[PDB]
């Protein structure tokens, strides 16, 4: 391992090794080893704190590859749910279409612990997670004279998150 | 000008001030007979008079001054043996009103004999410490009757200690003042 | 095994970046660039370092982060408005 | 108290197909996916008391 | 009493795992030596979860067994030292204490108890009041301040093995023909080691594994700590020693060395201390001083 | 049989001897305990090992055989210390053993004293279970009585007084009872293995031990690790309880009382709500009003006069969570709710039910909005009752009830709607490279006036003490304003709802100064401040 870090561009060997069955689209892959790493998370007690997981989004003409990536992501990684975040705890979150469930999603995007009551009873549980998303703009294709958001059907926080 | 809590009442260091007044027992370890002591408030012939193992007697702030040092030897007090103190008890519990006829300072010196004096007991102290308390706990139930008999006239106490009194000054006296002032407002 | 960290001798450059993209973004009335995006940039470059192995993060890993991010940012855009971002950006996606 | 001896490389299998009376009280080698599971129980051991975990 | 890192507190896996001795028997910097200890309590009839419990509250039997069961095992791992006899002292209802203990817990309130030359001012005035904070300690009434004394003798062997683990691992001893050189430049928290007291502990952790590391050569060691507030190395000249088991003394000669160099260099340095053994220099000094440290005959 | 009453005469002993210094800790404790009616004791571990090791070992060894025995050697003691009827004590303990983890508990463990954590997330109502019990024989019609203690028994048969197979039946007019709680008690979360979900206990607890705790609190509990008759040969496991672990002063007020005087606090409270944000004066000193609040009044013909206060924003993100932080009660939501009961409320489907949203909830506090114009269409409409009546009222599929709405809103959005605030205002924006630097590093640095917490309880404070009334000087000066603004308006609207707005934010001036009255400087300032526009 530190033989071939100390070569040189091995930032770009593992994007080129990233989906090899996937012609193009150099940037997706980029984007998802940079997830499948991520980076640390920090905490300070006075008054913020700071995930390590990274979330990601692809707006996908039909056809451009989507589903395969998601799948060949799914047998990459170590531990990984596919579409439940209970199970996707310190893993990645697989998501290749799409109000409870944005709601459950807002939640999430929100939080890294979720949080329930019912009946009286309380209880929490872990999602700490790194979120991939795929979705189909609006219909048939992408409009790009318009900003994203005439393009989705998502909240405005989500684009930020 | 006087401290709040110095209105009514005597603090326990005072008491402990008061009874140290008393005269107490003791074998001195070295002959004064032949400077001399010169005091002011007590006598000065039996301290300027001392022989070496004979009996004297003297006021208990200074036998704990010597003590304090390899002079001096303090003799305990008839009453502090396990044999008086168990007929006390059996009295305490045979009379179920009567308080027994224990000195006005028992507690007071117990207490300050224990600390400065171990070493100078024939009985076991860690039998004298049991029996000490368990004249206090029965004389406590004693005590919880009788505040049931608090009246605009008057109240008769026999034998209770000093610091026991004080312990209750501030609430026996108030509760008394108030039903008298509740009584006397209905004569006028 | 690896649990990269920032250096801190490139950081007013990169407060001066975030400080110059916001300006630009309200210049041209554009929806304005934000704290979540210099969060997602430090991470990013966290995740660059970690990739070759390295515990430090370095001035090409926060090039390459700035880089994904603006472009990012410049994608969703308007078409006029995407026009001003990458004439004025083209020191931030294309140079540095 | 006591040791468990556990075989390993058994050397033939079946799936849940292939099994047939002829098998009972026979020592088997199977494979499958683990569909649901119970919470762990206390159990008594003889029919002065002993348990042993279940499940 | 036993040479085990205070035993009737924590637990006796404790007791063992953090003893100074038995990290030089077994190598418990390494996995092939702890392997050593958890196969010994599985010999010894011991269950490893009892071993970790909480010694007061650790099961009666085991605790009158224990003497028999050191006579039959230690010596198969060549530990059979750990056996001597000590002083032990109890009062009324609440338990007992040996010596050995006692100092460790009054070691430690000594060390943690609570532009330059004030700064230096300060710190060398926050070590006079733990004086005080041990004084007090001397009197059966305050056993509540003895306790606290105790709590912080075990996080300070923790914090000094966490160390030596790392000075080992990764070789950072200089085994120069003269002496042992050894220097930390960064370090979890290296303030604990700007105390005397503490880099005096941490020398004997390694003195102890250097000594039973190979049957050759008995050599001086350097120990030196960096501050970031000072720019300064704190730096201590450690003798070496003979095994427990085992004839004249040896002197420790750092002294007049120090003095001598001291005497003789341009470098920016301090002597002060009590013992002359400990010496303070600043951060681009230390090449030139140690080099004309080794250059001397001195040594 | 001797052995019965040696351990109890080895732990009658105990309670009578333990001395550390110079108190009989357990003497004393056991007698401060009765003069409050509490009849129970708080042994602890360490002490019964130092006094004599072997009785903790057979405490060890048997623990629901030997709890009952020291249980009654307590009520010995208890009548010597205090009588010249008492129930039976409660042993309570206290340990400091080894910890262990809720998942590693096993068939091991049956029949131990076990110390451990976690949180509870459920509680039972309270049970009834019996002590001492009378018994009536059905034939002969003698009578007799038993005394139950609850360890780990059923009626007897052998019949007394043939006397019959089964002749025995309870009188509860002469027998006596306690209470019983049950509880769960849920692993620690930071120790769950990554992937499955937390692990779960039942538990029992009787006497003073019952109704300690509440759902959602972290814990430590010490008892007995058993098992209950609820596959072959099987039980289930449970714990049985032994012990557990989990408005103002003068000199804050006095603090309060010299912030009151101080010639310029009013300046200083805006300059403490958001620091960060550049400029927007008005807006900071409309959030004090908001916070602060007018005077609540009610008349001898039975109306009601509001007392809350209302504003809308039209950067904006961050004051809302600031409010949300210096509030004393506060809720945050985004336009389209948490629920389908949206902002308001609404019915739902199988019976019908009724739930309130985020206006229900906020009752007696503050609310904010974080994007109003995502309001629903029910919202829309049932916020005019919300805001006007304090209320919510439902009329549908045969509910017909009335909810309480009683709260302030703040509001923020990008028509007629705005009639319903009290101020509106538009935020503003200035765009200095230092600032967007000083932000930038901070947030580097965690990457690598007046305080908060004493504003919040100085608000609290200043609503508790204080709701002051108009001077005459202040109703010649309001209604001569009025008027005057009726009259230029008609020769080139505003309305008595607007003239009932501005006495809630002069009345919401004076309560800063805690002065009694309202004057002719706060009818200024009110008036300078209505110029929302
Ligand atoms: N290099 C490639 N580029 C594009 N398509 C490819 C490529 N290789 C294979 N395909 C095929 O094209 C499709 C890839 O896009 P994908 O998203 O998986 O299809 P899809 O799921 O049916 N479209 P959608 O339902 O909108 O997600 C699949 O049918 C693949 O078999
Ligand atoms: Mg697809
Ligand atoms: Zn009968």
């Amino acid at each position: 391992f530190r033989k071939i870090s100390r070569d040189r561009g091995i930032i770009d060997k593992i994007i080129s090794s990233m989906a090899p069955s996937i012609y193009g689209h150099r940037d997706i892959k980029t984007a998802v080893a940079c997830s499948l790493f991520g980076g640390v998370p920090k905490n300070v007690n006075g008054k913020h704190s700071i995930r390590g997981d990274i979330n990601v989004l692809l707006l996908g003409d039909p056809g451009t590859a989507k589903s395969q990536i998601l799948k060949y992501v799914e047998k990459t990684a170590h531990r990984a749910v596919f579409a439940a975040l209970v199970l996707a705890d310190k893993g990645v979150c697989l998501i290749d279409e799409f109000d409870q469930d944005r709601t459950s999603i807002h939640e999430a995007m929100e939080q890294q612990s979720i949080s329930i009551s019912k009946a009286g009873i309380v209880t929490t549980l872990q999602a700490r997670c790194s979120i991939i998303a795929a979705a189909n703009p609006n219909g048939g294709r992408y409009n790009s004279t318009l900003p994203l958001a005439q393009n989705v059907s998502l909240t405005e926080p989500i684009l930020s998150r | 000008s006087l401290p709040a809590h110095l209105q009514q009442t005597f603090s326990p260091e005072e008491i402990q001030f008061i009874v140290e007044n008393e005269p107490i027992k003791i074998f001195p370890r070295i002959t004064t007979r032949q400077t001399r002591w010169q005091l002011i408030t007590t006598d000065d012939k039996a301290l300027n008079n001392m022989v070496a193992m004979r009996s004297t007697e003297v006021v208990l702030w200074i036998a704990l001054l010597l003590k304090q040092q390899s002079k001096c030897s303090i003799v305990a007090p008839q009453w502090l043996t396990t044999k008086e103190l168990d007929r006390k008890i059996q009295y305490e519990k045979t009379h179920p009103d009567r308080f027994s006829e224990l000195p006005w300072n028992w507690l007071v010196l117990a207490r300050i004999l224990f600390n400065k004096a171990k070493d100078d007991f024939h009985d076991p102290i860690h039998e004298l410490r049991g029996k000490i308390q368990d004249l206090r706990e029965i004389r406590q139930i004693k005590v919880l009757k009788g505040l049931k008999y608090l009246n605009e006239s008057h109240l008769q106490l026999d034998n209770l200690s000093l610091l026991e009194i004080n312990e209750l000054r501030p609430f026996i006296t108030e509760i008394m003042d108030k039903l008298r002032e509740i009584h006397t407002a209905s004569l006028t | 095994k690896i649990y990269p960290k920032l250096h801190q001798m490139d950081m007013d450059k990169v407060s001066r970046v975030y400080a110059d993209l916001r300006r630009e973004s309200i210049s041209t009335g554009s929806f304005p660039i934000t704290v979540r995006h210099l969060e997602s940039i430090l991470r990013i470059a966290e995740s660059f370092a970690k990739m070759r192995l390295s515990e430090f993060v370095s001035s090409y890993d926060l090039d390459r982060a700035i880089k994904v991010v603006v472009d990012s940012f410049v994608d969703a855009q308007k078409v006029s408005v995407r026009r001003q971002l990458r004439r004025s950006f083209a020191i931030y996606t294309l140079g540095h | 108290s006591e040791i468990h001896v556990r075989i390993s490389d058994f050397p033939t299998i079946y799936s849940l197909r292939e099994l047939r009376e002829s098998n009972l009280s026979s020592l088997v080698r199977v494979t499958g996916v683990v569909t649901r599971r119970t919470g762990v129980f206390p159990q008594l051991k003889y029919v002065k008391t002993v348990y042993r975990n279940y499940q | 009493d036993y040479y085990l890192f205070l035993l009737r507190h924590s637990s006796l896996y404790d007791s063992f795992y953090y003893s100074n001795y038995v990290n030089a028997k077994l190598s418990l910097w390494n996995e092939n030596g702890k392997k050593r200890l958890h196969k010994m309590f599985a010999r010894m009839g011991i269950p490893l979860s009892t071993a970790q419990e909480t010694w007061l509250y650790m099961d009666h039997s085991i605790k009158r067994e224990l003497g028999i069961i050191f006579d039959k095992n230690l010596d198969r791992y060549g530990l059979q030292d750990i056996i001597r006899d000590g002083f032990v002292r109890t009062l009324g209802y609440r338990g007992s204490i040996s010596a050995s203990e006692f100092v460790e817990a009054l070691t430690a309130l000594l060390e943690v108890g609570n532009n330059s030359a004030q700064k230096l001012t300060n710190l060398r005035k926050r070590w006079v009041s733990n004086f005080w904070l041990s004084w007090d300690a001397l009197d059966d009434r305050k056993v509540e301040l003895l306790n606290r004394g105790i709590q912080l003798a075990q996080d300070l062997q923790r914090a000094i093995f966490n160390t030596g683990v790392a000075i080992l691992e990764k070789k950072l001893i200089k085994h120069l023909r003269i002496y042992r050189l050894c220097v930390l430049q960064d370090g979890p928290d290296l303030d604990l080691y700007r105390n005397p007291l503490t880099l005096l502990r941490l020398g004997n952790w390694l003195i102890e594994c250097c000594a039973e590391s190979e049957d050759k050569q008995l050599l001086p060691m350097v120990l030196a700590s960096i501050d970031e507030n000072t720019d300064t190395y704190l730096v201590a000249g450690l003798t070496p020693r003979y095994p427990r088991g085992l004839k004249k003394p040896i002197l420790n000669n750092f002294s007049m060395a120090f003095q001598q160099i001291t005497a003789e260099t341009d470098a920016k340095v301090r002597i002060d201390n009590f013992e002359s053994s400990i010496i303070e220099i600043r951060r681009e000094d230390l090449s030139p001083f140690l080099e004309k440290l080794t250059l001397s005959g001195l040594l | 049989d001797d052995d019965n009453t040696e351990i109890i005469k080895s732990f009658k002993n105990f309670i009578l001897e333990f001395r550390l210094d110079s108190q009989f800790i357990y003497r004393d404790q056991l007698r401060n305990n009765i003069l409050v009616k509490n009849y129970s004791l708080t042994v602890n571990m360490e002490h019964l090992i130092g006094y004599n090791e072997d009785i903790y070992k057979k405490l060890s060894d048997e623990p629901s055989d030997i709890i009952p025995l020291f249980e009654t050697a307590i009520t010995q003691v208890a009548k010597r210390i205090s009588i010249l009827s008492l129930p039976t004590f409660q042993l309570i303990l206290n340990s400091n053993a080894n910890q262990i983890p809720l998942r590693d508990l096993d068939s091991e463990h049956v029949s131990k004293i076990v110390r451990l954590s976690g949180i509870i997330i459920s509680t039972s109502v309270l049970s009834s279970r019996a002590t001492y019990l009378s018994i009536m024989c059905r034939n002969c019609r003698h009578t007799t009585s038993i005394t139950i203690n609850n360890f780990n028994v059923s009626l007897p048969r052998s019949c007394l007084s043939n006397c019959g197979p089964d002749p025995y039946i309870i009188i509860h007019e002469s027998s006596k009872f306690i209470d019983q709680q049950f509880l769960k008690l849920q692993e620690i979360p930071e120790l769950v293995p990554v992937g499955e979900m937390p692990r779960n206990l039942t538990m029992t607890c009787d006497r003073y031990l019952t109704n300690k705790v509440i759902p959602g609190t972290r814990v430590t509990i010490v008892g007995i690790y058993s098992i209950y008759n609820s596959g072959v040969a099987i039980r289930t496991p449970y714990i049985k309880i032994l012990g557990i672990q989990s408005m103002f002063t003068e000199e804050e007020e006095e603090e309060f009382l010299q912030l009151s005087r101080n010639p310029k606090l009013y300046e200083i409270l805006t300059n403490s709500i958001a620091p960060s944000i550049f400029g927007n004066e008005d807006i900071k000193k409309a959030i004090v009003c908001l916070l602060m609040g007018g005077s609540k009044k009610i008349l001898p013909d039975g109306m009601r006069l509001r007392g809350d206060i209302n504003v809308l924003l039209l950067a904006k993100s961050q004051l809302l969570k600031f409010v949300e932080k210096v509030s004393p009660i506060a809720v945050y939501t985004s336009g389209k709710g948490s629920s389908a009961a949206g902002l308001t409320a609404s019915v739902q489907r199988r019976e019908f039910y009724l739930e309130g949203g985020a206006m229900v909830l906020a009752d007696g506090g503050v609310v904010c909005i974080d994007e109003f114009d995502k309001m629903r269409d029910e919202d829309r409409v049932a916020i005019h009752e919300a805001m006007e009546q304090q209320t919510i009222s439902i009329a549908k599929a045969g509910i017909t009830t009335v909810l309480n709405s009683r709260t302030s809103v703040l509001a923020a959005a990008n028509t007629t709607i705005l009639s319903r605030f009290d101020m509106i205002f538009i935020v503003k924006d200035d765009h200095n490279e230092e600032r967007d630097i000083s932000i930038a590093n901070h947030v580097i640095n965690i990457h690598t006036e007046i305080s908060i917490e004493k504003m919040k309880r100085y608000i609290t404070y200043c609503r508790l003490k204080c709701a002051p009334r108009l001077s005459p000087q202040a109703a010649e000066k309001l209604s001569s304003n009025f008027v005057t603004i009726r009259k230029q308006l008609l020769i080139n609207p505003i309305t008595i709802r607007q003239l009932e707005a501005i006495i809630r934010i002069t009345e919401s001036l004076a309560k800063l100064e805690l002065s009694p009255i309202a004057q002719e400087r706060h009818v200024d300032e009110a008036i300078r401040l209505f110029q929302a526009s």
